[PDB]
């Protein structure tokens, strides 16, 4: 009765969608048919026999990725008027995918949201999985976030971005589309939790003992992610935790939304042993800096506001052992005005295995939700790889001839130096 | 007579209650269906007060069960003893609290407090004579903190000559289990000096040692830790519902307790606490019941005793006792720390002897604690919430709400109001 | 004695009167066919109110059953208890009203009232001593508020003397279930002030939400609404029926109830309603089945009793239970609620206790309650009439049946006389 | 008892009927014989024998069509004298229609209904299936509503237009011809439901997700209106609803008898799963603007009085709690008068499906007949498609040379003038 519809967008969005709702199917029991041989509410909606089908929007302006979640394995779950498509993709470009081709469907979209939310008698918020990259995952969702906080405004949009490498890019202007759709979905989003490519890369090569990952392998885990963070509406838990009192603990000042994603244990089957994970051994995890999902040092920042989720054999005596050790130690530092800098979710389901799965079968985990200082380096690399392109004007004239003014990149740039400020605003102690 | 309804805010506060009526239903003799199953006619003497005989010979809960998020709600009815409560005591909203006291005092909570007061309303005509309400709550939560508050407030002014006290769940002091709570704490206590009789400060911090140290459980669950309060609660009023050598009631306990009508944030205390093995090595008398509550690492509340004085303490005992041994060690306590006790209150312990044990014990107590030791309570929430406030941080989720700087500035004078208080009589003489 | 003769028009009253004659077949343990099947000799003692006893020891009910169209005349015939009827009763049309108070009083019912009123004369002649007629219809139909309004105005010419108490469904508030209801409605409480002694408002808003808050009926059909109502009519006459400690009649609830000879239109009221779950969580006292009906949200006429104030009140007890425990709570409704009630009638409620309950129950009530409250009721008719008539729209199909719009301002003038009246009376002092 | 004679003119009239008596010999378990292995009444009459026979009159002035009923399936259904053929078609001339073929057999028609309504002991009224743009549904029958107002008068006689599309057309005359047979059925006829081919070009599309939709499968839709229409006769309802109450409700104004036809849900088996259709579901769907099966903007209009005639597992209360939040829906607009603006009609049995059909098997459904001021813009359109016509007096001298005045055309379009204004005279709110 807590119901929470989820939006895919891009590519990035929707191949990390069938990872997730195959992840959800294994989780209550649902058959790739939708059946099951009445916790499921939040995400599934039931039809009048026993076929459950989900909450979800899965659009891109390409019709490629969604032809094969039309005629894959989960076929027969998706209601077929959720499978969005357009003709041609936005195409790494944020005018295409805001102005150009993204007006076209937007208003299709908007109606298939409307038909899921009136049937949600307890509708919490949005889950929006999109990418920085691309041209529809930054174009279209920049132009759906103004047209959800229209429409409902005080209901809870949590976006999962694909934050965009360093030094991994796989696209050229992932810089224009990142600045571009962060300077819309500021006032528009409530919380959007940063996951980066390069980062995953490690962790399934180290953690996991993976040589040859593929992006199969990365949305396994950050489906996982997902997963223990909507287990408190799923489950019953010991201590619950919702998606508004995600942005409440998260968000200190309403520009700064953006914490990263951190999942512990990451092991296999021949680390599934030899190690017991306690839950002060995989809390040591969480804020060791090598097992982060966003390429940053938070040794070079200082933790804002973490939020500890925990699942399965989790006890509440020893998370308070685990959590009162790290505020002792000096590499895990927090901000002068923040004596109190976490959120303790605690629910008793264990995180399950998908089958084929690079996870091993654990019997507790956590999901660290860290709003951090140093995320800012992160936007102090992209404004730098922004500044460089954008002063020899390199590839404007592929947005301006879809519907963008010149003056709008400076328009984004300044918005965003107003945004580098503030974490150093933030992060900087008390006088007196 | 003296009828109480009980009242659930919060996950905190179903989580303890659920627990609660755990321990009442096994006083009393119930099953979980709600029939009367014990032995004793002293049982069903006084089964009035926590309990509506319905029809059938059936015995219900006097309980309401309030939230923001339905599911605690599925928690308490599916497990056991959840189908024993009317389901129209229930009061569920949808939302969540959002972790948050404006959207639980202000937005969500007052759409739902006149569902909930019209059953407050409906429990309180079916009681003959009104001894007044109980809350189960906590400080650093939403609904407990929001919606909790926002009950006493309007049901003060419906019923302002009942006692109203509250079992409030207060953060800890080394870990935070909420980014919030120094906020969520500092605008209920706002609200729990002007209307409450008497406060009941609990600490999880407390309550962690306890079960690590004294029962020797390396793995509590909060089950256990609910199983601790449950007994303290049904042992401030168990001289109300069994008949004892000398009685007293939730009046006694405030009449006797509260010097100040700010002053009546409690400590808890419960004894005897043994482990499995550690039970057969001890005596269960009546000077190993009194030295058990006097020491610091007995309290319910994570404040050293030492550090302050006691301005008054009730000690209510269960078992056939005798009273001398009672009144000679209460006695005993005074001289020896005679500079742990205020001076200018003399003799300021407060006996109660109930007739009748807790299940499966020969005696039992129950320490009710006014120390000016919570000042340092108030002094680290007052700390923490000026620390967060002078870089309004966190602010614009309160203010968006409808509040403004002012409410903040309220509360934190007036918490500074009170440990003015507390520092002035521990220094008085 | 004092027999009763049922009258049913319109798909409403058919609908509700095979519903009302499941219920009465069920306290007097008359079996499909119409044979006597009880245990008790205090069913047949009152049989003949509601019976017509025949050869063979069959007992046939004193129904009328009228329609224009023979569409729910099938329906009754061909459903459970439809054999027991006596096919002489069933006078219907083919037509149909058209959804036409013209088609219903003046041109097509005009044609079928005299095969109506020949039935009524013959029904009325078999009777020893008459007691009255009772209609059931609605308002916003046809055949219930033309033909229905038709055969009150050729009664009371016929019998006048008699107590015509009519149970007419009244449109709801919120939906519209016809687009000329404002003009069926107004055009029959023209002919219900003028020739019925009492009219019972009864609104489909009002038992959609006792079926979903009260009774917890998710899904209620309208055979559930039904037994909700037959419940109320059979509470309305079950100190005729039935012996009683405090016997009343028609006629004792319609000298009762009737200050002035227009303000006759009643909202009523049942209790106990509880659900399937959460009726062995209550116990069924006097005090509880008082509370249950003095609110708001056990009306069966949506409209809110604290908007205005009773002006009599009637409270017809079934069951074996004690008068003081029932002269306790009639007086205790009257000193708590003081404001409710009107000041210039002193002790305004009318006690009625029979000695035998319902089927199935312990004890039970019937609420009956002539307030001020229903002048919003006939505030928004009237709002809703002249916004329609003040166009001139869907007239025609009334003007083209051999009306004029002289017919619709004397009653629209008549309507707004009536509200003056209860606004009137509602600040008298 | 309560019997109904329909009436099929042109080709459009009879191959509507050639899906209605398909459905109904399927709802009433009939064969194609009439024979059936006592609720049948308002349409069939019976013989002595087992076989039970339509109270239909196929009239058309072509043999085409009307040959392929007397050798189709329903040969033996029908009685052979009603099946009314002429020689030469009225070929799309209103004059043919009215005056010169016309007059040929519309004494042979008259004679036909006369058979009919001498067996009928409860004949409510008429069912005219006809269409605006060809010369037989628009010629033939403005000279059968003369002849039945003036032999009959009092019954409620019913007319289920074609109405003629914008952009589609697919005769040239066709404004010529639905305005001359307008202001002959204008005083003649009670209630008239326009249904419009374009809008189910549309709904055939989108809803039930056919690429290539026959005139076949347009005619499959139309009788499931006339099929929720007569619902309440032909069945045992909670609330019954007659043909002389759909005047009452729906006709505020004797020149306004115009509402338009809306059915829901129309669906296929692929989406006959993955959403639930509750009764708020499908009457959402009635009220949006792209489910009407008239080419018109309802939210460019305000519904004057509507009618949702639900069937099927359908509960009373939940009607309610559909309705009430419609009235509050600001798109949803009703005119200043008119504060009580809905009929409801529920029936027990569920819409049948017909074997080879393109609608799915549903549980319940919903035929809403909203009599709107958004259908003035399509008299607006169609007076100015006549307007262009006639003011080169193009195509006049085809129906002058068959018995018409050329003035005649000059007062048909004073008095569509004179419709035009009656819906800006109701449309605008009440002073004071
Ligand atoms: N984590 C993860 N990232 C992905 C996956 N697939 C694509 N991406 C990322 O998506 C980014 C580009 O966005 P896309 O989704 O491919 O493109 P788009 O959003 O559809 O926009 P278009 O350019 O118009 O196609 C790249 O940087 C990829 O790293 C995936 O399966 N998992
Ligand atoms: N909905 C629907 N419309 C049809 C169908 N068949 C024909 N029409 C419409 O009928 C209109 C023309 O009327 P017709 O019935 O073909 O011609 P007519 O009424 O026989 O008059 P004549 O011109 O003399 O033949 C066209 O605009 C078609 O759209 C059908 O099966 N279903
Ligand atoms: N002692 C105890 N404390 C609890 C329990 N469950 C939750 N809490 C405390 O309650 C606080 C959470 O408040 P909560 O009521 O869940 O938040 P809300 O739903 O927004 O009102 C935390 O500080 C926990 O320490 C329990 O079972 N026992
Ligand atoms: N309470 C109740 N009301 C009903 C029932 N059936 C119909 N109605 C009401 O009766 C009215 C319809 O009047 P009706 O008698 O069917 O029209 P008529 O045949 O032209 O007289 C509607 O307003 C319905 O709300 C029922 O079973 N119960
Ligand atoms: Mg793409
Ligand atoms: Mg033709």
């Amino acid at each position: 009765m807590r119901e929470c519809i989820s939006i895919h967008v891009g590519q990035a969005g929707v191949q990390i969608g069938n990872a997730c709702w195959e992840l959800y199917c294994l989780e209550h029991g649902i058959q790739p048919d939708g059946q099951m041989p009445d916790s499921f509410n939040t995400f599934f909606s039931e039809t009048g026999a026993g076929k459950h089908v989900p909450r979800a929007v899965f659009v891109d302006l390409e019709p490629t990725v969604i032809d094969e979640v039309r005629t894959g394995t989960y076929r027969q779950l998706f209601h077929p008027e959720q499978l969005i498509t357009g003709k041609e993709d936005a195409a790494n470009n944020y005018a295409r995918g805001h102005y150009t081709i993204g007006k076209e469907i937007i208003d299709l979209v908007l109606d298939r949201i409307r038909k899921l939310a009136d049937q949600c008698t307890g509708l919490q918020g949005f889950l929006v999985f999109h990418s920085f990259g691309g041209g529809t995952g930054s174009g279209f969702t920049s132009l759906l976030m103004e047209r959800l906080s229209v429409d409902y405004g005080k209901k809870s949009k949590l976006e999962f971005s694909i934050y965009p490498a360093p030094q991994v890019s796989t696209a050229v202007v992932e810089p224009y589309n990142s600045i571009l759709t962060t300077h819309t979905t500021l006032e528009h989003s409530d919380c959007a939790f940063m996951v980066d490519n390069e980062a995953i890369y490690d962790i399934c090569r180290r953690n996991l003992d993976i040589e040859r990952p593929t992006y199969t392998n990365l949305n396994r885990l950050i489906s996982q992610i997902v997963s223990s963070i909507t287990a408190s509406l799923r489950f019953d838990g010991a201590l619950n935790v919702d998606l508004t009192e995600f942005q409440t603990n998260l968000v200190p000042y309403p520009r700064i939304h953006f914490p990263l994603a951190t999942y512990a244990p990451v092991i296999s089957a021949e680390k599934a042993y030899h190690e017991q994970l306690s839950v002060a051994e995989i809390t040591n995890a969480c804020f060791e800096p090598a097992n982060q999902m966003v390429k940053c040092d938070p040794r070079h920042g200082k933790y804002m506001a973490c939020c500890l989720l925990y699942r399965g054999d989790v006890v509440p005596k020893d998370v308070n052992a685990a959590i009162a050790t790290i505020k002792t130690k000096r590499s895990i530092q927090f901000v002068d005005w923040c004596p109190t800098g976490f959120k303790v979710g605690i629910n008793y389901q264990p995180p399950t295995v998908v089958p084929g799965g690079d996870l091993a079968k654990v019997q507790r985990a956590v999901c660290m939700l860290s709003n951090t200082t140093a995320i800012a380096e992160a936007w102090a690399r992209l404004d730098h790889k922004f500044d460089l392109m954008y002063a020899k004007r390199a590839f404007v004239h592929w947005y301006v001839g879809e519907g963008m003014e010149e003056g709008e990149f400076s328009e984004a740039r300044e918005d965003m130096a107003a945004l580098e400020k503030d974490y150093e605003e933030v992060g900087v102690d008390s006088v007196e | 007579m003296r009828e109480i309804v009980h009242i659930q805010a919060g996950q905190c506060g179903n989580q303890i209650g659920a627990k609660f009526w755990e321990v009442i239903s096994d006083e009393h003799g119930i099953d979980p269906t709600g029939s009367y199953h014990g032995d004793s006619d002293l049982q069903l003497e006084r089964i009035n007060v926590y309990y509506n005989e319905a029809a059938g010979n059936k015995y219900v809960p006097r309980a309401i069960l309030v939230d923001l998020e339905p599911g605690t709600m599925d928690s308490v009815r599916s497990g056991p003893f959840g189908q024993i409560f009317r389901p129209d005591n229930f009061v569920f909203g949808q939302s969540g609290a959002g972790n948050n006291w404006a959207k639980g005092h202000y937005t969500e909570g007052a759409e739902l407090v006149d569902s909930v007061l019209d059953v407050v309303r409906k429990e309180s005509e079916s009681c003959d004579c009104l001894q007044g309400f109980q809350l189960t709550h906590s400080l650093g939560g939403g609904t407990g903190s929001g919606m909790g508050t926002l009950l006493i407030s309007k049901i003060r002014e419906e019923y302002p000559d009942r006692i109203m006290n509250t079992f409030s769940v207060v953060p800890s002091p080394k870990v935070s289990d909420t980014v919030v709570e120094p906020y969520n704490a500092t605008l209920s206590v706002h609200q729990l000096v002007e209307n409450t009789d008497e406060t009941y400060c609990i600490d999880n911090e407390a309550l962690y040692d306890i079960c690590f140290r004294t029962l020797k459980l390396t793995t509590p669950t909060y089950g256990d830790l609910n199983h601790l309060v449950s007994a303290t609660m049904s042992g401030v009023t168990t001289c109300l519902r069994f008949p004892g050598q000398l009685n007293a009631d939730l009046r006694k306990l405030a009449v006797n307790m509260v010097p100040f009508p700010r002053l009546h944030f409690f400590m808890p205390g419960f004894a005897p606490l043994t482990s499995r093995g550690s039970q057969q090595y001890r005596a269960l008398t009546v000077p190993e019941l009194t030295q058990q509550m006097f020491d610091a690492k007995n309290m319910m509340a994570a404040c050293d005793p030492r550090h302050g004085r006691y301005l008054t303490v009730a000690a209510v005992f269960r078992g056939r006792m005798s009273m001398k041994e009672v009144d000679e060690q209460m006695l005993n306590v005074q001289n020896k720390n005679s500079s742990y006790f205020v001076e200018w209150i003399p003799n300021n312990v407060k006996t109660a002897v109930c007739d009748i044990p807790p299940r499966g014990l020969k005696m039992s107590a129950t320490f009710i604690g006014n120390s000016t030791a919570i000042q340092e309570l108030f002094k680290r929430i007052s700390e923490q919430f000026t620390a967060m406030f002078r870089r309004k941080a966190f602010l614009h989720w309160y203010t968006g709400e409808g509040m403004d700087e002012m409410e903040f500035t309220e509360a934190e004078s007036n918490m500074n109001d009170l440990v003015s208080e507390y520092q002035q009589y521990q220094d008085a003489t």
